[PDB]
């Protein structure tokens, strides 16, 4: 279906383009380039990437890809979604409004395995990141620097704790 | 109308260098168009000015003025947003750096007097502003001792010059 | 100058004061716990104690019956006064009422208090309790007491 | 020299702190649940070996920090500044609890430690002072006791009222300084390395290592003052409000050495006693 | 009498910021050991008092339902019994107010 709609697509050549799109989108997140983000990721992706990062600086950098990226699953007014498994190595450093580090290390690289789902709209559409599937068996993410308090039930006077 | 206080929370500072003191977090909050006189609100603002968040809440919970409840609600909202969005680790580790009351947009009404005469009432509204700064409240300025006071006097004496001469 | 004046000036006059106290005291007899402005509760506490004494006097006492009839505007409470409260306090000689200040009224920030007859069926008030005997200061004072007792 | 001894002891203490904190790199998250009566159900996701019950109190409110002297972690008492080591149940203990016994003991030990520091730093250089032990006397005794052996030159010297008042002044200077009670669980080997110049402290460390299954010992510092603690201590010296070195008594078995017991009495800010009650307490503590 | 001159903002600030005007800090506030909410030392805890008042309201509503009308105050003592509780020998001969909930821990 993808080939009958486009006539110049290559599944074998897709992974390099997908990796380039991913790197460019994350660099756009780093530089707060929403205009380029809207071209590199879908409208279902952009809010997920930007909402919680608003008012904070992210220092993201891709250092290397451990194993070559390769397509995994592809399905299809008509959209086509391609799942690409990438096991690469990246860096993070997220700071507060005040420039205080709150996640990751600016230099230490970390190995990340992820499944990026790209989508395309079938005249002027293109391939843009649509989602990231997180395996239920995914290793726990890096712990946060600051401690957290989770309030218990804010009991009303009549209510009693259980 | 001006709404710069709300925008003051949107300033993003550049990342701090590792060899730099940790910048205390600042959270600006406000409530607009409170049905309360700014003059009366000023007393509550002055009361809680410079105190820790918990102490301010404690005083406001037992002060009888109407504005006390409004200021308590504003402070609670400020604490919640400081924890959720401004990366403040501890709820209690906040102090009121700034607290002021501003004039709101008021409405003019007529008060009827005895002989067909009248006065112009003003349905007074006021704004309320708070800045919460992370960290323990700054120690109160200790009263200047006799030693320092005499030191200042002696410095004044030493500063004397032969005026109006070569 | 109000030297020695022991009665507050309440209501619209002396009669209105008596009637306000009477209504508060009837409510107290009915419910065994009433929250009302602090000054009014303070003024009515003595009258509550006096009704308890008059109920102790007994049903047959015509003077006590007349006092109860006047003070209890709801006549169903006179049998209560004479058969539930006075028998309850027969052992006691005084202090039938517990009065405790309450957070100020939300409406006008009035000083309020709760007054109850002791031993009522209602849930106990959050009474203020003295520090435990096991505190540091209390233990030191217990040591003082033991030393004095051993000396004597 | 005493200054050299203090400097090297503090250096060893700091190296031990650095080693302990480096033993657990990164930030491992431990869940500590507030099993206390009020604010029930609050679970704190703290940093392991870094966060403290004081950090828990800071998360809760300022009143917790001001009023909480001890922390029961999984049923055991903890210093408010002792880092937590695992997910657990936490309950803050104040002075005015129903059964303040543990808090009383901790305050009592802390007062004894402050007395020991004052004793060691009060005497002149030419006189040797060696702190032997802080007996765990009950509060009912009316006075916390600290045992010291002074120089043989002063075998017939008894402190005067002015000397006792100077000791109280030094203790109040410490209180004004308001130093935290830093704590560590350090192996008996390092404890002996720190206290190699005090046979009394060495043998006390040996007894503690024998009592506990491992060779772990509670080592506490107020400021530039390392000491062995029988148990948990209070957060900061500023907790103390009234503090008085009441008297000194020589122990009967004087033939081996003069064990002089400094007896004092104290009360925290939360339990201030009136002037007359305090005077009576001083009279009863002078015994 | 009318003002002879407008009082300046300096004089007005003096008058209205004189510490006699300013609100006084209250040092009698303390934490309630029961619920942990703030309370003035002499005043009863607001949270605990509200608990007691709501339980009292429920009990009084049950009392009214049992009475069934005005001027029907009982001539005997009253005892409140909760779910899973039976009258004791002392409770015998006393009007039983049944509450459809577990007895509160504070209530005894
Ligand atoms: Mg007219
Ligand atoms: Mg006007
Ligand atoms: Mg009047
Ligand atoms: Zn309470």
């Amino acid at each position: 279906r993808i080939k009958d709609y486009d006539a110049n697509f290559k599944i074998k050549d897709f992974p390099e383009k997908a990796k380039d799109i991913f790197i460019e989108a994350h660099l756009c997140l780093n530089n707060s380039d929403h205009d380029r983000l809207h071209t590199l990721v879908t409208e279902h992706c952009f809010p997920d990437m930007t909402w919680d990062i608003k008012y904070k600086t992210v220092r993201w950098s891709f250092v290397e890809s451990l194993e070559p990226s390769h397509v995994v699953q592809v399905r299809c007014n008509v959209y086509g979604q391609i799942t690409v498994r990438m096991h690469t190595r990246q860096t993070l450093a997220i700071y507060d409004r005040f420039g205080r580090l709150m996640y990751g290390q600016e230099d230490v690289p970390k190995d990340v395995l992820e499944y990026v789902v790209f989508e395309k709209q079938l005249p002027y559409g293109s391939w843009r990141m649509h989602t990231k599937i997180v395996p239920p068996w995914a290793p726990p993410k890096q712990p946060i620097l600051k401690t957290v308090m989770i309030p218990g039930p804010q009991l009303k006077p009549e209510e009693e704790y259980e | 109308i001006s709404r710069k206080w709300e925008k003051k929370n949107k300033i993003v500072y550049p990342p701090q260098l590792p060899g730099e003191p940790r910048r205390p977090a600042e959270i600006y909050h406000c409530r607009r168009q409170i049905k309360y006189s700014k003059d009366k609100m000023w007393y509550l603002a002055k009361l809680i000015r410079g105190m820790s968040i918990d102490q301010a809440l404690a005083q406001l919970e037992f002060n009888d003025k109407k504005g006390a409840k409004i200021i308590k609600e504003v402070l609670l909202e400020a604490q919640d947003m400081a924890v959720r969005d401004h990366n403040v680790e501890f709820r209690s580790n906040l102090y009121i750096a700034e607290s002021t009351s501003g004039r709101g947009q008021c409405l003019k009404r007529i008060r009827y007097h005895g002989r067909g005469r009248f006065g112009i009432m003003e349905k007074v509204y006021c704004h309320y502003f708070v800045k919460l700064v992370e960290g323990p409240p700054p120690p109160p300025e200790p009263p200047k001792t006799a030693v320092a006071h005499a030191k200042e006097y002696i410095q004044q004496l030493r500063s004397r010059t032969i005026v109006h001469t070569l | 100058i109000s030297h020695g004046r022991v009665f507050r000036r309440m209501g619209l006059g002396p009669e209105s004061r008596i009637h306000l106290l009477r209504n508060l005291l009837t409510g107290l007899v009915r419910h065994e716990r009433i929250e009302a402005p602090w000054a009014r509760v303070d003024e009515m506490r003595g009258y509550a104690e006096k009704l308890i004494d008059y109920g102790k006097l007994g049903d047959t006492n015509e003077r006590a019956m007349r006092m109860a009839d006047f003070w209890l505007t709801e006549k169903d409470l006179i049998p209560k006064l004479f058969q539930v409260l006075a028998p309850r306090y027969k052992d006691q000689t005084g202090g039938y009422t517990r009065m405790l200040q309450i957070p100020n009224r939300s409406l006008d920030r009035a000083k309020m208090a709760v007054i109850e007859y002791k031993g009522n069926c209602l849930p106990p008030l959050p009474l203020p309790r003295r520090d435990s005997h096991l505190t540091l200061l209390n233990q030191l004072l217990q040591g003082l007491r033991q030393d004095l007792r051993q000396s004597q | 020299s005493p200054t050299e001894l203090t400097e090297m002891r503090n250096d060893l203490f700091n190296k031990e702190k650095a080693r302990q904190l480096s033993l657990t790199p990164r930030t491992e998250k431990i869940e500590v649940k507030h099993v206390g009566k009020t604010d029930p159900g609050t679970v704190f996701v703290m940093n392991k070996n870094i966060s403290t019950p004081y950090s828990c109190a800071m998360h809760l409110s300022e009143w917790y920090c001001r009023k909480s002297i001890l922390a029961l972690v999984d049923g055991q008492p903890w210093d408010m500044y002792k880092p937590l080591t695992k997910s657990c149940e936490i309950k803050f203990l104040t002075f005015k609890d129903c059964d303040p016994g543990e808090v009383n003991k901790a305050y009592w030990r802390s007062c004894a430690m402050m007395m020991g520091c004052v004793i060691e730093r009060a005497f002149k250089d030419e006189y040797m002072v060696n702190l032997v032990r802080a007996p765990e006397v009950p509060v009912i005794s009316g006075a916390f006791c600290y045992d010291v052996v002074l120089d043989s030159k002063l075998d017939e010297w008894m402190p005067t009222k002015e000397n006792l008042r100077s000791f109280t002044k030094d203790a109040h200077a410490l209180i004004y300084k308001d130093l935290p009670f830093e704590t560590l669980e350090v192996e008996a080997k390092v404890a002996l390395e720190i206290f190699q110049h005090s046979k009394y402290k060495v043998d006390f460390i040996e007894e503690k290592a024998s009592q506990n299954p491992e060779r772990i010992v509670k080592l506490h510092r107020i400021g530039d003052f390392i000491d062995v603690s029988e148990g948990p201590l209070i957060p900061r010296t500023s907790i103390c409000f009234q503090y008085e070195v009441s008297a000194v008594h020589n122990l009967q078995p004087t033939q081996p050495s003069l064990i002089r017991r400094f007896q004092g009495v104290s009360l925290p800010v939360h339990l201030r006693a009136h002037f007359t009650i305090w005077d009576k307490l001083l009279e009863r503590s002078r015994k | 009498a009318a003002p002879k001159n407008r009082r300046t903002i300096e004089v007005n600030r003096c008058r209205r910021r004189n510490p006699q005007k300013l609100i006084k800090v209250k040092n009698n506030i303390d934490v309630c050991p029961e619920c942990g909410h703030l309370k003035q030392k002499h005043v009863l805890c607001a949270y605990c008092y509200e608990k007691v008042c709501k339980e009292t309201a429920e009990i009084r509503r049950q009392i009214g339902k049992q009475e069934g009308g005005p001027f029907k105050a009982p001539t005997i003592e009253t005892v409140v019994l909760y779910t899973g509780e039976t009258p004791s020998e002392q409770d015998q001969g006393k009007r039983i107010i049944e509450r459809d909930r577990k007895r509160p821990s504070w209530f005894t």
